[PDB]
């Protein structure tokens, strides 16, 4: 998820 | 120096109020539109 925002 | 310290501290007063975790909890789900709106709002206020 945070991977996907980044 | 006074203007810069004051204005940047006001920029981080939002992080001090800690109102991004609630928006975080609302947008636990996956929405690129809401993400681009939130990012644009943050830079919008950086311009402000």
């Amino acid at each position: 998820f945070w991977k996907k925002i980044i | 120096l006074f203007a810069l310290r004051y204005n940047i501290l006001t920029l981080m007063r939002m992080l001090s109020l800690k109102s991004l975790k609630k928006q975080m909890k609302k947008v636990k789900k996956m929405t690129v539109k809401d993400m681009v709106t939130a990012f644009f709002s943050s830079y919008w206020s950086i311009f402000m």
